[PDB]
């Protein structure tokens, strides 16, 4: 819930990216801190999917 | 036995621990209240499930014979170890 | 009914220098010392100890030497440093107990409600855990021999207080905070699985050597009753989850359906203004 | 039913009325309009592919 | 009463009418069977207060092995019939107490918990129970291991 509530000002940034031409001074990149999270936090979701599979046998 | 079918029917219980169908019920809710096992009893097929219990006093014989039950879980969860790290061997980074 | 303590290593740095007596004093070989400390809960927390200079016969094992000129005057130090920090406990190497251990915990336990016998490792090579606690016990049997006093194992850790890592974690030089799932946990698989398997060894050399050559806690009381709880699940052929198989298809379901949809948003993260980036680099670089 | 006081399911052929719901999980809802309203902002960003080649 | 307070051991109610009826048969004090059920219009009703004794604290006892009964088993073990049993169902249904739901597609229905409410929490209570007590476990089985190889 937090992965959403933070995405849908994720993707407030593409519509900023929408400058038509261009009318933005540098990236002011928004890009990060929610590939990462989401990566390792579900990479330990996978890996605790596999813990019952692991400790059972 | 060890294995499963742990919805027992109420069948092996009527027979050999001398008790009715009406008493079965009583049988295991005497057993609630003695606190050593506390099944799901079935009773639309009328199956004396069975949970946890307390198990025995000694099994000398089956404390030497656990071995298929300890070094079955040794050397397999090790080897099911081995394999999913085998798996995921050169992610060793 | 002790779970845990906090563990500062700097009086654990005074067992390594005493650890540097001893290589060059004597004939005393192992490092015996006393345990300050305070009672605060069933969580509890060290700020320092002290090492006794100890011998210990061969012959006769329960030889202790535990000097009230280092007791009681030094307790007198300690206690003019701090009122605080007094006596809680003692420590030994080793990890098993030698045989006067019961009556050093007794001789100390006049000044403390409950003295405690971490028994300390100097050399860490284990495959359990570390310095571990025992507390007084009764609990004599079901025989009713007078009264049993052999100190159980209620046990502790290594806890962590607050600050000191101005000199610890600048003295690292090394380590890395691994951002979770990045070969710390296969480093927690390695260690939890093969350290507790061949704990599970010293379980079958238990369940061997009681077997074969072990007697009077055979079965004591508690190994049975506990192979109960070893037969949680031991079956034969698969072992038949059959609930839990629908039910881990309701497991894997919030994780692949997060896998879906999240990394189909991290595939939208990465991509898109990845091409941004770089064919903006690739042709405006012209 | 239809204004929602009621939740389940009636019969006619064995006459067995059944109440249950279950309707909320934003875990697909949210989720995934909000990766429709991202495919929207993507094919706004089409234009800036359009526009980097031609 | 208090043997019938705790899992109230499902006896004979003539039994209960021995020991309950018999105490007007007493060559003593007769005025606890006169205060009690002595009365008519109120000791009736507490009579059949001990019939919804029956029926509601034997419910409370039977409520461990549901999710699963069909209805002829329910009268043959409340020790009443079908029709008492169905009056009994409705007093406790507006009682309400614990959650019932029955219905007649065959009859297969009983006095009920919310009936599973959950997704994961089985996963949680039977692999993460079962697991934290598989942790607690090697932390006290080097106990056991210490304190028995002290002596072999």
């Amino acid at each position: 819930n937090y992965n959403k509530a933070v995405e849908e000002e994720d993707k407030m940034t593409p519509e900023q990216l929408a400058i038509k031409n261009v009318g933005k001074q540098d990236p002011k990149r928004h890009l990060e801190e929610h590939v990462d999270v989401l990566m390792t936090s579900n990479i330990v979701q996978c890996l605790a999917a596999m813990l019952d599979t692991v400790v059972f046998k | 036995r060890p294995a499963n079918h742990r919805q027992l029917t109420f069948e092996e219980i009527a027979k050999s621990a001398k008790i009715t169908v009406n008493e079965v019920e009583l049988l295991v809710m005497k057993a609630l209240s003695v606190g050593l096992v506390k099944g799901s009893i079935d009773e639309v097929d009328k199956r004396v499930h069975m949970t946890w219990v307390q198990p025995r006093v000694l099994d000398l014989q089956q404390i030497k014979g656990m071995k298929d039950r300890l070094e079955f879980w040794c050397t397999d969860v090790k080897s099911m170890e081995m394999l999913v790290e085998h798996q995921a061997h050169d992610i060793l980074t | 009914a002790v779970q845990k303590v906090v563990v500062h290593p700097l009086v654990l740095l005074s067992v390594v220098d005493h650890f540097n007596r001893i290589g060059k004093v004597g004939n005393q070989k192992r490092v015996v010392g006393v345990l300050l400390g305070s009672w605060q809960k069933k969580v509890l927390d060290v700020s320092n100890s002290f090492a006794v200079p100890f011998d210990e016969d061969d012959k006769d094992d329960s030889v202790w030497f535990l000097d009230h000129d280092y007791l009681e005057n030094m307790y007198g130090m300690f206690k003019k440093v701090n009122a605080r920090e007094r006596i809680v406990g003692w420590y030994h190497t080793g990890p098993k107990l030698h045989k006067n251990d019961i009556a050093i915990n007794e001789l100390m336990k006049r000044y403390c409600p409950n003295s405690v016998l971490v028994i300390i490792d100097v050399k860490p090579k284990d495959l359990g855990l570390p310095t571990e606690a025992y507390i007084s016990v009764e609990e004599v049997h079901d025989d009713g021999t007078p009264t049993s006093k052999t100190f159980e194992h209620v046990t502790s850790e290594i806890g962590a207080e607050e600050a000191e890592e101005v000199g610890v974690e600048h003295l690292l030089r090394d380590i890395k905070d691994t951002t979770v799932g990045t070969l710390s946990q296969r480093i927690t698989n390695q260690v939890h699985g093969l350290k507790g398997l061949n704990s599970k060894l010293l379980d079958i050399r238990s369940y061997l050597e009681k077997v074969a050559t072990g007697k009077l806690p055979i079965n004591h009381q508690i190994i049975y009753q506990l192979q109960d709880v070893f037969n949680l699940l031991p079956d034969v052929s698969l072992q038949e989850f059959v609930k839990a198989f629908y039910l881990k298809t309701n497991d894997q379901m919030v994780v692949v359906y997060l896998a879906s949809l999240i990394r189909s948003v991290v595939a939208l993260h990465n991509l898109i203004n990845n091409k941004i980036a770089n064919r903006d680099a690739e042709k405006k670089e012209g | 039913i239809l204004d929602k006081k009621f939740h389940g399911i009636l019969d006619q052929g064995e006459g067995v009325l059944i109440i249950f719901d279950e309707p909320p999980v934003d875990k697909t809802y949210e989720a995934a309009l909000e990766t429709i309203q991202n495919m929207s902002k993507v094919v706004d960003s089409l234009y800036n592919k359009a526009k980097k080649l031609t | 009463l208090l043997k019938l307070f705790t899992t109230m051991e499902l006896m004979r109610w003539s039994t209960l009418v021995e020991d309950y009826g018999m105490e007007l048969r007493k060559g003593s004090l007769e005025s606890p069977a006169t205060d009690v059920f002595g009365s008519t219009e109120e000791g009736e009703k507490r009579w059949k207060d001990l019939k919804n004794r029956v029926v509601e604290h034997n419910i409370r006892i039977m409520a461990k092995y549901y999710t699963r009964i069909t209805m002829k088993r329910m009268a043959q073990l409340l020790d009443l019939s079908v029709d008492e049993s169905e009056a009994f169902l409705s007093n406790l249904v507006v009682n309400k107490t614990i959650f019932a739901k029955v219905d007649r597609l065959a009859g297969i229905i009983n006095f009920q918990r919310p009936k599973d409410p959950n997704n994961l929490l089985n996963d949680w209570s039977q692999k993460l129970n079962s697991l934290m007590s598989l942790v607690n476990k090697t932390t006290h089985l080097i106990a056991k291991e210490e304190m028995i190889h002290n002596l072999q």
